């Protein structure tokens, strides 16, 4: 199993910027997806989750209505769209599948996690 | 004496507590059936939001107590927890709140007064089912005896043709 | 929120040991808690789930126990390659909360 | 289709039929006991 | 050499048709609901107070 | 001489499997008691009047 | 339904007794003609026997 994220840099605050994270060695149609962040020195913490096949979607209290996950089953690639940034979000994201132990429900677990990116938020 | 609102009123009231509700899926949709209480629930497969509930916060509380209080009770030697409650809308006007489980091996909801419909589908069900396996069985049995005999009469045949004849011919 | 205390935030073992890692919710979550595993420079690893599920291909010398708000993670023979850190991450209710982490070190 | 070429038999395996089996036993009817009877409610 | 749909064939089988049984979903009924019985009533104390 | 069960034996007959239909217990279910339904007026004249 | 089930469980399963013997009594009545077919042609019979 592999997991690669794209789309990290430097970004400005109050600005938007959207994350990818391709996928292979595992059925991406039959598994859901989770976003964890992992700031400068600081503990995990999670993100947002979607669906196997995306129909309900969840996020933190602290970016709720900020973030924007979606994903493409046919492209097997999952997006985090951000928009509003602040400084407080700088972290190393990471995205990680869930643990499949039944067909359609979520653990809210993570089994594999990817090489994670950096998004920093300076002026 | 005053006291908040949301965590004082609900529109929605604890009904039972199923131990065992077998979820299916078949012909489009979900079927929640419960073999203690006898009864059979149908959904249309996504969760119900629970947030589209009003007045709904004891609903959260109720059924996570619930759902804990039985898992210790029954499923903690034996099963584990997958993933959180998933609330579902039945046919009827029932809100199910579902704990999925494996083996270590804004509006108001309007309930029916009868659930004696929701009986009925289990009954019919419950007779269905294993009448249907037994229809099965016998008739895959049928197949696999009648191949057996062409064995016999390829050599009945032999010892006389005419008897033989007569009788598969017409 | 169900805030995770997790204790000790750092202690020394030698190869060979028994360690024993506690983790502590703001609430009762009956069972739903996982446990992760992180080595210097590399992603977090899955060890056991619902507090009593091992992953597979994960050591059998390594388990989890605890019930309601009090979880531990304990290893019966510390290898060279189990020092790193450990968090604990309840799934009872959303959001998802990690542990304060715990490294396990050379002594 | 395939054809089969076969060599003849010896001693060497031996196989053999299963003897008849005991048929199960007629499932035991109800129990009943007839008498008169009068449902009384609250 | 022939075709083996060429020569007349008898089925030596007896035949047992088995249709299962078709699977039936119930939906809810009630002859009266319990709005309406609480209709039926001629004055309601609550309203009427109310 | 052998016993019996010394020689390989092959079943010639043509398994049925049959399970009989376990028994089952109906528990009473009311989605709604009489006295929840009578408990669901706002108001009741006989206890106003009490 | 209580009583619904009671009465189209008790027959039905009468008659899933009735041929589960009558099924039984058949098996055991063709071993009688196996034991003869078998000497007719060893090889077509033991074939199918034996799978
Ligand atoms: C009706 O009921 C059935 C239940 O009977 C229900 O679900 C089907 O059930 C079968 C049997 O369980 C399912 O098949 C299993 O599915 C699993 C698929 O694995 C996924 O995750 C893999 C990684 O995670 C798993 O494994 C790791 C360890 O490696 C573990 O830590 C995780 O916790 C987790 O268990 C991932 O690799 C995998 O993707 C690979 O495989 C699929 C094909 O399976 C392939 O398409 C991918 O490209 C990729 O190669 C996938 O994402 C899995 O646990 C399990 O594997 C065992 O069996 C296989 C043989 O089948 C062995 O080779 C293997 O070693 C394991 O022993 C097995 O494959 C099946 O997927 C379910 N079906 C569906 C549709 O979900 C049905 O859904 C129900 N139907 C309805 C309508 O409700
Ligand atoms: C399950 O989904 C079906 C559609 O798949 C819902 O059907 C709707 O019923 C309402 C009743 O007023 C109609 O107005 C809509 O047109 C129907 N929709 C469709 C797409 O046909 C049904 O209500 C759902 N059932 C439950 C219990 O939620
Ligand atoms: C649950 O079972 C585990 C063993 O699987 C046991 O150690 C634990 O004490 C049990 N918990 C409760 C609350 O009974
Ligand atoms: C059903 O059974 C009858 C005999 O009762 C047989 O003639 C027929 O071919 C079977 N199948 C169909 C599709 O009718
Ligand atoms: C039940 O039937 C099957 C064939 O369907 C047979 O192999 C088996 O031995 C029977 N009995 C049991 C106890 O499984």
């Amino acid at each position: 199993v592999q997991l690669v994220e794209t789309g990290g840099g430097v970004v400005r605050p109050g600005r938007s910027l959207r994350l990818s994270c391709t996928t292979s060695g595992f059925s991406f149609s039959g598994s859901a997806m989770h976003w964890v962040r992992q700031a400068p020195g600081k503990g995990l913490e999670w993100v947002a989750v979607i669906s196997h096949d995306g129909n309900i979607i969840q996020y933190h209290d602290s970016v709720k209505g900020r973030f924007t996950i979606s994903r493409d089953n046919s492209k097997n690639v999952l997006l985090l769209q951000m928009n509003s940034l602040r400084v407080d979000d700088t972290a190393m994201y990471y995205c990680a599948r869930d643990v499949w132990l039944l067909p359609a429900t979520i653990s809210y677990a993570f089994d594999f996690w990817g090489q994670g990116t950096m998004v920093t938020v300076s002026s | 004496d005053w006291v908040p609102k949301r965590p004082s009123v609900c529109t929605m009231t604890k009904w039972q507590e199923v131990d065992e509700m077998l979820r299916s899926e078949y012909g489009g949709s979900f079927r929640f059936s419960s073999d203690a209480i006898s009864t059979t629930f149908t959904t249309n497969l996504t969760e119900y939001p629970l947030s589209r509930v009003d007045l709904g916060d004891c609903i959260g509380k109720d059924a996570r107590d619930a759902m804990d209080r039985i898992f210790a009770r029954r499923y903690n030697a034996t099963h584990i927890k997958v993933g959180q409650p998933q609330y579902y809308l039945a046919n009827g006007g029932f809100l199910i709140a579902y704990q999925p489980l494996l083996s270590n091996t804004v509006e108001r909801i309007k309930t029916t007064s009868s659930i004696e419909f929701a009986r009925l589908q289990f009954t019919y069900n419950h007779i269905q089912r294993p009448v249907n396996d037994m229809l099965g069985r016998v008739a895959i049995a049928w197949c696999e005896e009648q191949n057996h005999e062409l064995t016999l009469w390829n050599e009945a045949r032999k010892l006389n043709p005419n008897a033989i004849a007569s009788v598969t011919v017409g | 929120v169900i805030w995770m205390t997790q204790s000790p935030p750092s202690l020394s073992a030698s190869i060979g040991d028994t360690v024993t890692i506690t983790c502590r919710a703001s609430q009762g979550i009956s069972n739903s808690i996982a446990w992760y595993q992180r080595r210097p420079g590399k992603a977090p690893e899955l060890l056991v789930y619902a507090a009593y599920r091992l992953q597979s291909g994960v050591p059998s010398r390594l388990s989890g126990s605890g019930s309601g708000a009090e979880y531990t993670l304990t290893i019966k023979n510390m290898q060279p390659e189990d020092f790193a850190t450990y968090y604990c991450q309840q799934y009872y209710d959303n959001p998802l909360t990690f542990g304060g982490g715990t490294k396990v070190e050379i002594k | 289709a395939n054809f089969y070429v076969c060599p003849p038999p010896t001693g060497a395996t031996v196989v053999q039929f299963e003897q008849p089996r005991r048929c199960p036993t007629r499932p035991e009817g109800q129990n009943y006991t007839e008498g008169i009877a009068v449902v009384f409610k609250e | 050499q022939l075709s083996r749909a060429d020569i007349t064939t008898v089925s030596t089988f007896i035949d047992l048709n088995i249709t299962m049984l078709e699977d039936h979903e119930f939906v809810p009924l009630e002859v009266y609901t319990r709005h309406e019985i609480k209709d039926s009533g001629l004055l309601d104390y609550t309203e009427v107070q109310r």
